[PDB]
DNA sequence: TCGGTAATCACGCT
DNA sequence: GATTACCGA
């Protein structure tokens, strides 16, 4: 199920561990989404860390912070507001990891970050097609899931099995797959018979 | 296996199709599993290679200080597949406690005979690596413990599965050539080689799990100080675009014989706003440090460069489209904000504030018409590539090559004999070239004379 | 008389098809095996009766 | 004062005799007619003798062979 | 009325669907134009014009050897200036002038 | 000074609606807020009041939206903190395990 | 007509006859893990049971 | 051109064909609408100046 | 240990080994000194044969469809890169994705012609004699020295006018003004004002149209050789280089100070009219690589030389799609899915055709196995058969 | 969308001290005294109650059957 | 919305820019990707018609 | 030279 | 609507 920032960093749910297993910190806090930090010195997205730092700054507060562009409140006014209201002043904390139990020998960044959830959801994608109702034109399957039909194999993808040399496949796949119909044929003349 | 897909995880889509009769089933699993496709056949170096943790992790492993206690020793062996007896010995400094080196768990993966030695991307001080190069030339085999304790970072040397001196980075995996993967499918089989990048794999994410590898804000913070050397920078620049304009208002002109006094002007304009910022990114580069985890994660390489990261606590250059500087708009002015007939530096597209300290309405604007600049070339050019493509695999995709060695056409008509100027596979070639009797030769010489 | 990997790859696929349609097998019991799995069994002990032609 | 020759780009060329026609015929089984045919024109043909169904054979190089042959044919 | 107040508004129920027209963006009807250069040929001046319907490019063009081109839609084949500026009102070459 | 001619409003109303959605929109890179703007129309929330008595083709809602923490002044001024769209996570930046 | 249906960049041989739709297929979306082999693949027990 | 395959005066239409049912074939819209082919809707108005 | 010990040990291998690999392998094992001596040189020489032997290719390969793929791949992660560039003299040359259609599409016209000039022995060194033959090369006219022109009253009709400091730098040489009489039509000689009084004592033919003469003899005057052009000189590996613009060939190698062995050209269709078609085999190699490598990213040269000796493959260069490959001679069927077109090209060959097999696009389109891959090799087994 | 009876993240109960803690700041008392004053110690437990919409009454008007 | 009529796939380089007559009129960011790029644009949140 | 006409312009999905 | 190039006086 895809979630996103209002920032641009768009993602994919990894997995989904328990309470139990995760990396915690010295007071009762518990992370939520454990972000990977290779992306945010990669895509330059410096208001991500302004605004966990803004998350943090106005829940202990009490006033949500106005952070309009500018005219908004500023940045080295806030890290003295998280100074004097009992933290360091940028974030990091003492963190104790969850599986074995001991400080990791670094300070783990943390803060409040607003996401939303987008509908690019995952039950809306799935579907599979072993054998189903087909054209009546051709007689080759459908197009969509709402009339319940596969995948359409291009010219790209007709070439990408002959780079490999497959040709037992090639024939088994387009063809076998596929509408087969046997037709019988006069010798001398090269047209179609007719049954009766 | 996520570079030859090309795919990220962010919402993708992959389709697999179920091969039935009996005849393309055994092809299938003969001809198209991933092992045969470690290398590539468009420049030979690997393809399925390691990613952006696997590579900042291999860099916490070995460096030198990464020492491990008796606890995360025995537990990562259980991890990373690897099967060993009770052998994690000997205990190599036990000045504080009975503990390990970070060394001797990465020369458990590699096999009983390599021999290789080459510098990487980490090298900081060239002279310092001189000294072991030309000890190991003469004397082909020193002692392990003695004279190897004069070791560096930035070498990685190997000899008899058996780390000695080195640290390991983007030279060793890679999407791009790294020569440690590379020598291990060519001379170790295949099917070694994908247990080689099973266990790496599960191993280097194991230590970068359980040692934190966070980055935070104060990454990009800079000392006041340091600040106030970047101001006389962009004071100076900016100093001598104002002179510039007068020395061509009243006729100074100093003309280039090619160009016109506009194309001279705005070319000699250019290189002063350009060499300004690449001096300002060097005073920002010198200063902080290589401990924090932000530029960890861009000496080696996995998500980074060193542009980008002095982006961000310095200048952000100037802001071009195509070649030109900014000067779309009114009749003479570009926005409503600047006196009309001026080519100042502050007021035709450059920026002079970070993305930490703030940019200012008419910097912020003129950063959206650089920004759609990129926007619209992904969308034009994706869809000229396309078509090219169909024109060339559609010409090309009769030719064979038959068993005497010729490439012919469907009507019998010989395109190129003796296939490939004769006639190696640039699948299994090393570097366009051939046998490689260099690396032989050494190789060949080191296990006789070794014993 | 090294196969090549287009000719290994149409040994077993005619070898498992003669092998799904009588053809009594050799020595390859065990347990229970799809007909795919036989053929990579028998050509390891090189017990293939099939060989190729090389035109030249 | 130069000619086609002696340049870094052009590979010497030769005109082949007449037993030949038929030993390079019986090496690769092939037939005349499939070969890849120079035009008359084309200044590399026109300074050695050139008749029409003749082969002449380059001797190009490759930065990753050494040097490799090429037949080709003389069309109008 | 079964509505909320914050609706906004300006959106059709044509047909039991809330269809909105989307503003086309126009070239300024009834103004004139002085193209750029050197495309095909020399300076051109496209215009467009229109009344109660129908919309037509009724150009001033020149190449180069100074003919004045003027073009009609209908039966196109292009036609010199003082060709139709003679015939249509005006038959003094004085009044051309001024 | 005795130069000028006029005086802005608010300069901080540049940018569209669904673009002073960003808060600090000055610091980040510019594709970064292009794929910003461009996915608060399509987040899921509770839009309107009247998704009950209401027959569209499919519609979404959302059981505990909340109105966010550190946004602009303009939001609190078009609705938006009246029927809003998504959550307040509490993030942490570390690689766990792979 | 006929000149159509035969050709038109969707007509009948890059349309119907050298690409085709096929069957046993399945298309969903991708999420990692670290603990598989590199030539293996997860395959969820809903499209594993329709093929 | 070819004297056994290729005549020419066979090129000028004294007789044209019918394509067959099977490649025209007849859409319903609804539920016992029919939409007519377009290859048979030009037809049925050939026979009518004919 | 000495000279005819090694070189007779590779010699007596040779048979399987390669004519390339024979003088590389000696020349460096010849030395290295700290040397070995008997066995281990022989089993360095039965290492290199197994090498060798393992990395032939498989026969049955499909070199065509990775060809066009590996080509056709690095074009779609083109995307931007510095086009501020920190050059001079090589200038505006359409570096990226539309040069490499450029190559492949044949396009007799190509824009931003710049060919390459390298210089002799005897303008190699020298500063201002090497400008004098950039100065030969460029060649200037009338009106190029000029801003507009300005009419005169009655009769004198023309001036000649701002500037002239292009022959205070450069040297145009004001005694080519005398020059002007080579050829030409009247040619009066006074200069008062530094200008050359040119009456035409006729009639009705030229009368008042100034606009006309602008086409005739005041454009076409060619002052200096190879009539194309500006020229830009750089300073590389202690020759100068004349880096200019525009395709005069025939005319350019007959020039007194151009070392005719070595001008390479951005041109295709004209390196193949005078240089012969296997030198624009070569042109059209050396193209390629230099745009791949100045992008970052690699292909191999296997690729490159799979798709140039296919595309001269009928003596004069085709283009890749629609007039020339494909077009060119095929199955009729094959010629069927692409260039749709068909009522053009599928029924001209309606008259007087066959068609046999044997393409890799008709098996897949009527249901045949196709001939590359693993349908090219041919079983045989005897039946006795016995279990045991 | 009445408040939630819990945190998302601290399992700690909330929706008693969420009617008590409006009906005192709109007398003017700052919410930093407020939330203090009752059982509030992380600042996990307090970005759910410092943002919130009780949008229930809107809808519900609404009615169906 | 604010549409353009021309056409969806040729690429229009200068009539995808971004220009100075667009300030305080037509928003600067938003712009839906895929192959109009550039083709619909949204107006600004102060502007009169 | 010089004017004229067609014929061409990603992948998948709703 | 833009590139070409082949075709036509
Ligand atoms: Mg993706
Ligand atoms: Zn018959
Ligand atoms: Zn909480």
């Amino acid at each position: 199920d895809k979630f996103a920032s209002r920032h641009g960093q768009k993602g994919v749910i990894g997995l989904i561990v328990p309470q139990e297993d995760m990396p915690w910190t010295e007071s009762g806090i518990v992370p939520d989404l454990i972000v990977n930090p290779h992306g945010i010195p990669s895509r330059m997205t410096v208001g991500q860390l302004i605004e966990a730092i803004g998350g943090k700054v106005a829940s202990l507060t009490g006033r949500r912070v106005d952070g309009t562009a500018f005219i908004g409140e500023p940045e080295e006014k806030l890290r003295k507001e998280l100074e004097e209201l009992g933290f360091k002043h940028s974030g990091r904390e003492i963190m104790y990891d969850g599986i074995t139990g001991r400080r990791l020998e670094a300070d783990i960044f943390i803060g409040v970050i607003y996401y939303q959830r987008l509908h690019h959801m995952v039950a809306d994608k799935m579907h599979a097609r072993s054998r189903g109702p087909v054209q009546v034109l051709t007689k080759q399957p459908t197009e969509g899931r709402a009339r319940e039909g596969g995948l359409r194999f291009g010219e790209m993808e007709r070439d990408v099995l002959i780079g490999h040399g497959a040709a037992m496949l090639l024939i088994e796949r387009l063809l076998e797959e596929s509408d087969k119909t046997e037709v019988w044929v006069c010798e001398s003349c090269g047209h179609l018979a007719l049954e009766d | 296996v996520c570079p030859p897909y090309n795919a990220d995880f962010d919402g993708d889509e992959m389709n697999l199709h179920v091969p039935q009769t009996e005849e393309a089933q055994a092809e299938a699993k003969i001809l198209m599993e991933v092992q045969n496709h470690i290398i590539s056949p468009r420049y030979g170096g690997p393809l399925i290679a390691g990613i952006q943790d696997h590579i900042s992790g291999g860099y916490l492993l070995t460096r030198e200080g990464a020492y491990f206690t008796r606890y995360e020793v025995e537990q990562m062996l259980m991890f990373a597949g690897m099967d060993v007896n009770e052998l994690p010995e000997p205990d190599k400094y036990e000045n504080g406690e009975p503990l390990w080196s970070g060394k001797t768990i990465f020369s458990l993966l590699l096999p009983d005979d390599l021999t290789i030695w080459y510098r990487n991307k980490l090298c900081d001080e060239p002279e310092r690596c001189e000294a072991l190069e030309k000890l190991i030339e003469e004397k082909l085999i020193p002692d392990p413990e003695e004279v190897r304790k004069l070791a560096y970072d930035g070498f990685v040397y190997i000899q008899n599965g058996k780390l000695l001196s080195g640290a390991v980075d983007k030279k060793a995996y890679g999407r791009e050539d790294g020569k440690l993967l590379d020598i291990i499918v060519r001379e170790y089989g295949v099917e070694r080689a994908r247990q080689f990048l099973d266990q790496v794999t599960k191993l280097t994410i194991w230590v970068i799990t359980h040692k934190g590898f966070t980055t935070a804000i104060d990454d990009e913070d800079l000392p006041q100080e340091a600040i106030d050397r970047i101001h006389e920078i962009i004071r100076e620049a900016e100093e001598k675009v104002q002179r510039l304009i007068e020395a061509y208002k009243r006729g100074e002109l100093e003309p280039l014989p090619g160009k016109t006094l506009e194309e001279t002007l705005e070319s000699k304009i250019m290189a002063v706003l350009a060499e300004a910022r690449d001096n300002a990114g060097k005073v920002a580069e010198r200063y902080l440090g290589m401990n924090n985890h932000a530029v960890i994660m861009a000496k080696t390489g996995a998500r980074g460069k060193i542009l980008n990261i002095t982006q961000m606590a310095a200048m952000l250059g100037q802001q071009s489209i195509r070649g030109k500087r900014l000067y779309r708009g009114y009749r003479g002015r570009v926005l409503t904000h600047f006196k009309p007939g001026d080519l100042g530096a502050r007021a035709r597209g450059f920026v002079t504030n970070s993305y930490k300290s703030g940019l200012t309405p008419q910097e912020y604007f003129f950063h959206a018409m650089g920004g759609r600049e990129g926007l619209v070339d992904t969308a034009v050019r994706t869809a000229q590539s396309g078509y090219m493509q169909r024109r060339l695999i559609n010409a090309l995709q009769d030719l064979k090559v038959d068993y005497d060695g010729t490439v012919r056409d469907p009507t019998g008509i010989i395109v190129q004999f003796k296939y490939g100027e004769d006639g190696v596979d640039p699948m299994k070639s090393w570097q366009g070239k051939t046998v490689d009797v260099d690396r032989v030769i050494v190789r060949t010489l080191l296990k006789m004379r070794g014993g | 008389f090294r196969y090549t990997r287009f000719e290994k790859a149409r040994i077993i696929g005619a070898r498992a098809l003669q092998i799904a349609m009588g053809a009594p097998v050799l020595i390859d019991v065990p347990e229970g095996i799809t007909p795919l799995q036989a053929a990579l069994l028998e050509f390891e002990k090189g017990v293939i009766p099939i060989t190729v032609i090389r035109p030249s | 004062e130069f000619n086609i020759f002696d340049h870094v780009l052009v590979p010497e060329h030769r005109i082949l005799s007449e037993e030949e026609k038929e030993e390079l015929l019986k090496k690769y089984r092939i037939r005349i007619s499939q070969l890849p045919q120079i035009k008359a024109s084309d200044p590399a043909v026109v300074a050695l003798g050139a008749k029409p169904g003749d082969v002449i054979e380059i001797k190009r190089k490759s930065p990753t062979a050494g040097y490799y042959y090429y037949y080709r044919l003389v069309v109008e | 009325l079964g509505e909320d107040p914050k609706d906004p508004g300006g959106y059709f129920i044509i047909n039991g669907s809330e269809r909105v027209i989307v503003s086309i963006e126009d070239l300024a009807p009834n103004k004139t134009l002085v193209e750029r250069d050197e495309r095909q040929n020399k300076v051109v001046a496209k215009v467009f014009s229109y009344r109660h319907g129908y919309r037509a490019l009724i150009t001033v063009e020149r190449k180069k050897d100074g003919i004045l081109y003027v073009t009609i839609p209908n039966v196109p084949k292009p036609v010199k200036f003082v060709y139709v500026m003679r015939a249509l009102g005006l038959l003094t070459d004085k009044e051309i002038v001024e | 000074t005795e130069e000028h001619t006029h005086l802005e409003l608010m300069p901080a109303a540049i940018l569209g609606i669904p673009a002073s959605l960003v808060p600090y929109p000055e610091h980040n890179a510019a594709p970064r807020n292009t794929y910003g703007a461009g996915m608060a129309k399509q987040s899921l929330g509770l839009g309107w009041a009247n998704f009950r008595i209401r027959v569209d083709t499919r519609g979404h809602l959302m059981h505990y939206p909340q109105v966010p923490l550190v946004n602009s002044r303009i939001m609190k001024a078009v609705g938006f903190e009246d029927r809003p769209a998504g959550q307040n996570f509490v993030v942490a930046v570390l690689s766990y395990h792979g | 007509t006929l000149a159509q249906r035969l050709k038109g960049k969707e007509g009948r041989f890059r349309g119907n006859l050298s690409g085709k739709r096929v069957n046993f297929s399945a298309r969903t979306v991708i999420s990692p893990d670290p603990m598989i082999s590199i030539n293996e693949v997860g395959v969820p027990l809903a499209v594993a049971m329709e093929l | 051109l070819h004297p056994e395959k290729s005549r020419p005066e066979w090129m000028v239409l004294t007789v044209l064909p019918v394509p067959p049912v099977t490649m025209r074939p007849s859409i319903t819209l609804e539920s016992g609408i029919r939409a007519e082919d377009d290859l048979t809707h030009k037809l049925v108005d050939i026979i009518r100046i004919n | 240990v000495a000279e005819k010990t090694i070189k007779s040990m590779v010699s007596k291998a040779e048979l399987p080994d390669n004519i390339k690999e024979e003088l590389y392998a000696k020349l460096i094992e010849y030395n290295e000194k700290y040397k070995l001596k008997k066995d281990e040189i022989q089993a360095i020489i039965d290492e290199t044969v197994r090498e060798y032997q393992k990395a032939l290719i498989e026969p049955g390969e499909a070199v065509g469809t990775v060809a066009a793929q590996s080509i056709g791949e690095p074009s779609t992660q083109m995307t931007l890169n510095t086009f501020h560039y920190a050059g001079v003299a090589e200038i505006n040359v359409t570096l990226g994705l539309p040069r490499i259609i450029e190559i492949v599409d044949a396009r007799k016209n190509p824009s931003t012609p710049i060919m390459t000039v390298y210089l002799d022995e005897e303008h190699r060194y020298d500063r201002d004699k090497a400008l004098e033959v950039a100065r030969r090369i460029e060649g200037t006219t009338l009106e190029n020295l000029a801003r507009e022109e300005t009419i005169d009253i009655l009769n004198m009709e023309y001036v000649v006018e701002i500037d002239p400091e292009r022959l205070e730098k450069a040297g145009l040489d004001m005694e080519k003004v005398v020059r002007k009489l080579t050829g030409s039509f009247k040619s009066a000689e006074f200069e008062a004002e530094g200008y050359t009084l040119v009456v035409r004592p006729k009639k009705v033919t030229k009368l008042s149209d100034l606009r006309k003469i602008a086409e005739k003899v005041k454009k076409h005057r060619l002052k200096g050789l190879s009539g194309v052009g500006k020229t830009i000189i750089r300073k590389e590996g202690d020759e100068y280089v004349i880096y200019t613009e525009g395709s005069n060939f025939k005319q350019v190698l007959k020039v007194p100070g151009v070392d005719p062995t070595r001008t390479r050209t951005n041109n295709i269709w004209e390196i193949a009219e005078v240089l012969g078609i296997e030198a624009a085999r070569n042109a059209i190699i050396d193209e390629i690589v230099s745009t791949m490598r100045e992008q970052g990213l690699e292909v191999d040269v296997r690729h490159i030389m799979l798709v140039a000796d296919m595309m001269t493959l009928d003596g004069v260069i085709r283009p890749i799609g629609r007039h020339g490959i494909v077009g060119e001679k095929a199955s009729v069927l094959a010629r069927a899915a692409f260039e749709i077109t068909t009522q053009h090209l599928f029924a001209a060959a309606e008259r007087g055709e066959v068609d046999p097999l044997n393409g890799v696009v008709e098996n897949v389109l009527i249901g045949q196995p196709v001939p590359v891959g693993t349908g090219i090799v041919k079983l045989a087994m005897s039946l006795p058969l016995r279990p045991k | 969308m009445i408040v939630p009876v819990r945190c998302f993240t601290c399992g700690k109960v909330l929706a008693d001290k969420y009617y008590e803690f409006k009906k005192r700041v709109e007398a003017g008392e700052d919410p930093g005294k407020v939330l203090d004053d009752l059982g509030v110690e992380r600042y996990c437990c307090r970005r759910t109650l410092l943002s919130h919409v009780e949008l229930i009454d809107q809808v519900m008007v609404y009615k169906v059957y | 919305r604010v549409t353009s009529p021309l056409s969806r796939d040729q690429p229009h380089f200068e009539a995808r820019d971004l220009h100075g007559t667009h300030w305080g009129r037509i928003c600067p960011t938003e712009t839906p990707e895929g192959p109009n790029c550039g083709l619909v644009k949204n107006l600004a949140l102060m502007s009169q018609i």
